[PDB]
C-alpha cells in the first residue's frame, strides 16, 4: 500500500507550493525536450 | 533519448570494486 | 559534490544525513521517503572490504540540515534508527549490484518547510524520464575534490549516459540495477558525486505532474569528476518491488 509514497511526496513547501522555481531545475526541464 | 536503464523489475562474476585504483 | 554549487535552503528537503556519532563524521547520503522510511546505500551500512559493518545503534539520521556542521535550532530534526534492511542479494564482494537499503526511524519525523519526501517513480515516469542526455540532480556534502569539504549541502545536475558509453568506460561488470551519469569529455561541464555523498538521491523532476522523483541512488565511481568517468547511480525503479515488500510488511 506504500505505492510511490506519499500522496503529497515530491512537492517542495518553499518551492513548488509557492510557485517558486529553483536556480536550476530549468535546466533539467530543458534536457527533457528531445532534440531532432 | 535512448533508455538509460531498463524498465522492469529485478527478479531473482567479475574485478570487485575495492582492487580499483580511486575507487569510491 | 566536484563542481557543483551551494544548495539553495529548502531546495532537496528529502535530503537525509547519515552521521556516525564515535568518531564525530559525516558518513552518508540518503532520502526521505516517508515520515518513517529512509533510503540510502547497502555500501554504506555494510562492507567488509573497507571493514564496514553499521548497527542502528552506530548512526544518528539528521533530516533538514544545509550546514554540514552548525546545529540547525528549529530547523533540522534529528532521529535513530529502529531497523536497517539491506537488500538480502547485495552484491558487496564484487560490483555493489542492487546497492539499496532501508532505514525505519524509531519515531515518525514531523514534516516542515525543510523536511518533506521525495517520491519513488511508477512505470510511466520512470520511462519517460530514464533517457540518455536527461538531467537529473544529485545532493550531498561530500568531498569538493578527489583530493576539501563543503560549508554546506551542494548540489549538481548531470545527465544520464548511454550504457553501452558506460560500460566501456570501466571495467567493472555493470549490471541493469546500475545506471551512469554525467557529462563526456567532449561536452565541456563537469561535475561528480564525490567519497561522502554515497547513498545520497539522484532525483529528477517530472514536467508532468511539476513532482520529484528519485530515480537513483550515489553508488559508486573511480574517483570523482574524472575525464572519461562516470559516477554509478542504483536503479531506484528497478528495486521497487522490494522496497515496497519492505515497507508494507515492517512499517
Ligand atoms: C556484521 O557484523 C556481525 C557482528 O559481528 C557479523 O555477525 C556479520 O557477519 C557481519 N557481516 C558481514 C557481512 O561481515
Ligand atoms: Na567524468
Amino acid at each position: 500500500t506504500f505505492g510511490s509514497g506519499e500522496a503529497d511526496c515530491g512537492l517542495r513547501p518553499l518551492f513548488e507550493k509557492k510557485s517558486l522555481e529553483d536556480k536550476t531545475e530549468r535546466e533539467l526541464l530543458e534536457s527533457y525536450i528531445d532534440g531532432r | 533519448g535512448e533508455p538509460g536503464a531498463p524498465i522492469d523489475y529485478d527478479e531473482y562474476g567479475g574485478t570487485p570494486l575495492h582492487e580499483i585504483p580511486g575507487i569510491r | 559534490i566536484v563542481e557543483g554549487s551551494d544548495a539553495e535552503i529548502g531546495m532537496s528537503p528529502w535530503q537525509v544525513m547519515l552521521f556516525r556519532k564515535s568518531p564525530q563524521e559525516l558518513l552518508c547520503g540518503a532520502s526521505l521517503i516517508s515520515d518513517r522510511w529512509v533510503l540510502t546505500a547497502a555500501h554504506c551500512l555494510l562492507y567488509p572490504p573497507w571493514d564496514k559493518n553499521f548497527t542502528e545503534n552506530d548512526l544518528l539520521v539528521r533530516i533538514g540540515k544545509h550546514s554540514r556542521t552548525r546545529y540547525e535550532r528549529n530547523i533540522e530534526k534529528i532521529s535513530m534508527l529502529e531497523k536497517i534492511y539491506i537488500h538480502p542479494r547485495y552484491n558487496w564482494r564484487e560490483n555493489l549490484d542492487r546497492d539499496i537499503a532501508l532505514m525505519k526511524l524509531k519515531k515518525p519525523v514531523a514534516f516542515s518547510d525543510y523536511i518533506h519526501p521525495v517520491c519513488l517513480p511508477d512505470r510511466e515516469t520512470a520511462a519517460s524520464l530514464l533517457q540518455a542526455g536527461y538531467k537529473g540532480r544529485v545532493t550531498g556534502w561530500g568531498n569538493l575534490k578527489e583530493t576539501g569539504q563543503p560549508s554546506v549541502l551542494q548540489v549538481v545536475n548531470l545527465p544520464i549516459v548511454e550504457r553501452p558509453v558506460c560500460k566501456d568506460s570501466t571495467r567493472i561488470r555493470i549490471t541493469d540495477n546500475m545506471f551512469c551519469a554525467g557529462y563526456k569529455p567532449d561536452e565541456g561541464k563537469r561535475g561528480d558525486a564525490c567519497e561522502g555523498d554515497s547513498g545520497g538521491p539522484f532525483v529528477m523532476k517530472s514536467p508532468f505532474n511539476n513532482r520529484w522523483y528519485q530515480m537513483g541512488i550515489v553508488s559508486w565511481g573511480e574517483g570523482c569528476d574524472r575525464d572519461g568517468k562516470y559516477g554509478f547511480y542504483t536503479h531506484v525503479f528497478r528495486l521497487k518491488k522490494w522496497i515496497q515488500k519492505v515497507i508494507d510488511q515492517f512499517g
